């Protein structure tokens, strides 16, 4: 039976290098020969207690492309649970009673891991829990680095944007640190710096990282440029606009980028990457979103299937 | 005999005596680890003079042998406590608290948005002595905090 | 053709003992050998004009486990119908024009029965109509009594909680009165008593029932303990909390319960059944919710299928 | 100093002995009435082999004298206790509790719309109707409940 | 000074027979010989944390007919104080450094009594605190009973409607039970009956009370008919519509009443009192609302003036 | 006339040392010998386009203790002016033909200064304009500092909390930097620090300032402790909860403070100041809010009266 069989995909910290590589090699096969009836007769719950359209539509299309049925709700549009005082332990103990896997997003951190205490043998895959984890975004990001760069090690990765509160830059740094010789460049306004616990973890594994205040200082060496959106609530109007708003990529800055450099962004991109960037070979943000289909398909395949003939 | 000490000590026959409880942690340990929820003889002494180590508390619990794990839990509170078992009127093992792997039940996640607050879940933190302090990571929100931030709340 | 073929499952008062037993014997076969393609090519509408997640997710999973497609809406999240002034007779006359069965919940009493006047030959199955009926909750409850107790007659059933406004205790008493020698114990605060029309119907069939003020007075004799939630709007804060709030089950009270006793609760349970009850063999509230899958599957099977080979 | 032993432990000089605490109320009394927040020696005997209740609890607080109404907040929980006042190894005073007219701070209004929950005020209840079974009225919301109901939570 | 000078007016329970008569005596004098510059230079705060247009306007018009100034607010889904984080106690502590008196209405019980411990020496008057107390409504009912019947004792008072949850009827019985020889008739649906506490109190004083089920049963002996509104929220639609051949009041019902019998209602009166009662001589609910001005003028003048020689 | 006669009060930056002292001098006279008919016949408009109950009530009570009339509004999700289509400029142009002065609080910065160009010769007083300015809060803090310490210069002032975004602390530093020899201690979490502009200004005047990380580090030398509320919206829950063994104030912390040390807070104080500080002699936040009345009375009397011989 494969190692992920019937596991809960709750945190990136729980998946090893070998786990990562297994998911990424399966995503590459499903992308090459479809298996549209692999999850026939399986019903899956798509519980999104906090709405997220991008993520939901992608998880459900992946469920649909392997042949499973989907039941479920998107909320913060008061679809009745949470009423009376139904605990999350009780909701998941009743949903667990008729679906074969639960995909869930929830606003508090830790909710997917608690769901795990109540689901019996129905796998729980986390699609976001507050500011804590989002494994399936890290898995699709990694798949897009591997597929475009040929590797996951010896990479020069720049992370640009709000690094303090961006839940996806924090997990991708933890996943990439599982691998060898990667080098990080962080470019963030002073108020949105990459937290100490990330930096301390990097130092302790001997991985190289540095702070730069301009993409221009590092464009030349960079393989993956992962941009993040700054939400202007995180600063004030005048701070946002002040000399700190220039973490914006334009086509002109790519002038001297390596021929293999790719620009990645979890999305919504609102203005940090200008529309003219789209025309360049380096723009890979949307191709990155399409890759979320094969990384989520692979996790559902590996988790619901004992043996998989590839 | 007298240089006061004991005044004919409550020598128990079989049990656990936790001694050198650092003053004021004595009551804390009773409530937190629910040591009074038993039917056996306990005798507690609070603000006892440990002339030799200032002050202390001490719980004598009879026909009870609280151990291994149970003893290690106390390390966050009374790091300096000697548990001693008694099988037949004297010391037959004197164990010190060593820091454990995990601390369950007792402790609250500082994180107001952690799911453990609203739910039927027992808290659990992974202990890690960053040789200067002990950091505690919540198993649910997976946020890591100084043990002193957690130990108030 | 089976008797339920193409019938509207609107009220428990319309289903006979024989109807009940037929649904319950089919639920037992579908639970034992799945028929996941029985309703292939059927499309079903899940119209929930009032939201109810628990009930919807279960009805749709049951539809999915027999192979039907589901289209539909959950509302009180203003999904556009009711607008302009579209009568319910007109909505159901247009939905009836392309779906093979309508499952519907609506806030006013009588709405499912009216849908029946406009659907032509498309069966209408009622999933709740105001404070009137809810057949599919009574059917899953009955299935859980039969499956755990071996029978539906000669039962000692205690009903505890708000008996005045609880729409499911009122129907289950009417269904159980279809059967023989059952004995009822009602335990309710004075303001939430079991209504006269129920009691009068029981007296007239010669069925035994009695009022007790403590579970403790009757634990010993009881087979099914059906607890209901009191909503504190039905009383005032201080009434709720006053000596009337002790219709709460704890593990300690089960001390002397028969080895076959089961605790059932339609859910959300908020505090009337304490979390420690869950660990006992008698807690069957969640297993009861899982049984809603086979009782709703059986009704969809029997209603859309002429002949059924079992 | 005088012979202790512990089946019915002995002699403090000068202080209070609350004896014939029912059983499992002793720790409730330490928790609730914060008797522990002193800096004096306190000695406590829990599940003890004696006066007719069979088992009982006992608390000895040296150098503190509590009374008149402190003894009375004890009435709801420990009505059959005796509070011995001791000077120079002699019980110069034996008191028992009686229902007071006010129980401050220790209770929680079972009425959830009560304002007392949220705010920097102490709970307060007017007490009434001795041993046929006590009604307690909140100061603030003026709802009157059965003591067993407030006392449950 | 006068007995009520600088006193908090929180509960009817707290004012003796003589205080109630002092108020009622002043209000008759203020009705007869107005004093428009009596609180000249006083600023009262009208803190309606819960909105009631009728109560707020009667109070502010009281304030202004005695020449006072007014600052305040009402809060349905709006304007900041309390918020949650800001305590009622810090709102009062702040507002009691700005004003000379605080009239307040709040949804949780005892809010006015909590206020009293933070207002310093600033009097607080309760305009409603949840289901606990509303002293100025009882003060205007008793003024209306005194000026129509000529006394407050030896009255045949009939109380009708929701006796279980009308806060005004619990207060009015308390108050009329300080004067002597009153006979009480309580006509309620048994779901909505007088609590045992009002009744147990009344028996300790020796007061006569009876419960009837139709106003028609007492029309002939009665002096005050106090009609309360029956509350549809904690009644089922079908229960509400089923009570006898009803307990609403129509002029046909009045053909039997004494010449001096009066119909009072705290208002609003949606449908328990028909439009034709409005033109009989027994109709007194609108004159009752005008007496609100004179009863609250009295309370404010006595609280804020040491000696009043009017 | 007096220096401020008919002047607009928009920014603390715009009032010199002597103007600030004139205000503070008048407010001490109005506190001592009240003049209730000083603005008799004046109508002020209280236009709170943004709601603040505490600021609106302090202002209107000011207006009324000087005998003025008041017309105005507050707008959380309601009542029409501005709307969007109707400019702030046409609202003011219309309202300045009706009133004698305009007190206004608005969410965008500079709204009060825009107002000034449309009000004709009608003075406008700023009660808050986004994150820019709030002059009447600084005027009451300085009055409270002057009447407790006896002067406004040579003070050891400690400022604590969110120094980056507290608008009152940016203003208070500006103002106290017009008097001489003041020493500033700024205790903030580095995510929430004093901006470089306040600091760069302070160095051009030669003023001494230091940054500390615990109130405990300066408790012993300090005269005013100005506590600000730390704002949870732009802090992560786990960041907020992690700052040291905290920076909230408890009486234990005060055991070291000077006899004349005072704790000020613009309020609300959710949890940075505990309830036990409230009963020490150092607690002065509620007296501070009462001085709001005398500082705004002074500003209104000086703006609307030519010469005031009080
Ligand atoms: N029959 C006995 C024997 C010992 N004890 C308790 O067991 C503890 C063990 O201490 P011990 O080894 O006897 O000598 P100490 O020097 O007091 O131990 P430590 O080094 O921890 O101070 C003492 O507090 C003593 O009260 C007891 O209650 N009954
Ligand atoms: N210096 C002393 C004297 C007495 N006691 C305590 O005082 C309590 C009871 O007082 P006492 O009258 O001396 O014994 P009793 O006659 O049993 O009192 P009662 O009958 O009221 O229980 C006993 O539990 C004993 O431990 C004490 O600890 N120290
Ligand atoms: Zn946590
Ligand atoms: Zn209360």
């Amino acid at each position: 039976a494969n190692p992920l069989y019937q596991k809960h995909i709750i945190s990136i910290n729980d998946l090893s290098r070998d786990d990562l590589n297994l998911v990424l090699a399966t995503a590459a096969k499903l992308k090459a020969n479809p298996q549209p009836e692999l999850l026939k007769h399986k019903v899956i719950a798509s519980c999104f207690f906090e709405a997220s359209t991008r993520t939901r539509l992608s998880f459900e299309t992946s469920m649909h492309r392997l042949g499973a049925s989907v039941v479920g709700f998107s909320d913060s549009a008061n679809t009745s649970l949470g009423k009376k005082g139904e605990t999350l332990a009780d909701t998941i103990s009743v949903i667990s009673t008729y679906v074969d896997a639960i995909v869930m997003r929830h606003p508090q951190e830790g909710a997917a891991r608690l769901a795990t205490e109540f689901s019996g043998n129905v796998p729980v895959l986390n699609a976001g829990d507050g500011s804590n984890q989002h494994p399936t975004q890290t898995l699709l990001d990694l798949f897009t680095i591997q597929e475009t760069q040929g590797r996951l090690d010896n990479l020069h990765v720049a992370m640009v944007g709000d690094l303090k509160y961006g839940r996806t830059v924090h997990s991708l740094t933890q996943a990439l640190a599982k691998f060898d010789g990667n080098r990080f460049y962080f470019i963030a306004p002073d108020a949105l710096a990459m937290p100490q616990y990330i930096l301390d973890m990097l130092d302790e594994k001997g991985i190289a990282w540095s702070l730069h205040s301009s993409i221009e200082e590092v464009m030349a060496e960079v393989d993956i440029l992962y941009m993040t959106r700054v939400q202007k609530e995180r600063l004030d109007p005048s701070e946002y606009a002040n000399v700190k708003a220039q973490f914006v990529l334009r086509a002109s800055d790519l002038h001297n980028a390596k021929a293999n450099m790719k620009v990645l962004h979890p999305l919504p991109r609102v203005d940090e990457i200008a529309t003219d960037v789209d025309k360049t070979p380096h723009a890979w943000y949307f191709q990155q979103a399409g890759n979320g289909i094969f990384a989520r398909q692979a996790l559902l395949a590996l988790v619901l299937n004992r043996d998989l003939v590839l | 005999m007298t240089h006061d000490n004991k005044l004919q000590v409550e020598a128990i026959k079989r049990g656990t005596v936790i001694d050198h409880i650092p003053a004021q942690i004595g009551f804390k340990l009773l409530s937190l680890f629910k040591l009074t929820e038993t039917d056996q003889r306990i005798t507690i002494g609070l603000n006892l003079p440990s002339g030799e180590m200032g002050r202390k508390d001490l719980i004598k619990i009879e026909n009870t042998f609280l151990s291994e794990d149970q003893v290690d839990q106390l390390a966050l509170y009374a790091p300096q406590a000697t548990v001693n078992r008694i099988d037949n009127y004297e010391v037959v093992g004197k164990s010190r608290p060593s820091l454990p792997e995990r601390i369950d039940n007792v402790l609250v996640c500082p994180n107001s948005n952690c799911i453990s607050h609203a739910e039927p879940v027992s808290s659990s933190f992974a202990v890690r002595k960053r040789a200067n302090d002990i950091a505690l990571k919540c198993k649910y929100c997976e946020k890591e905090f100084s043990h002193n931030v957690v130990l108030a709340n």
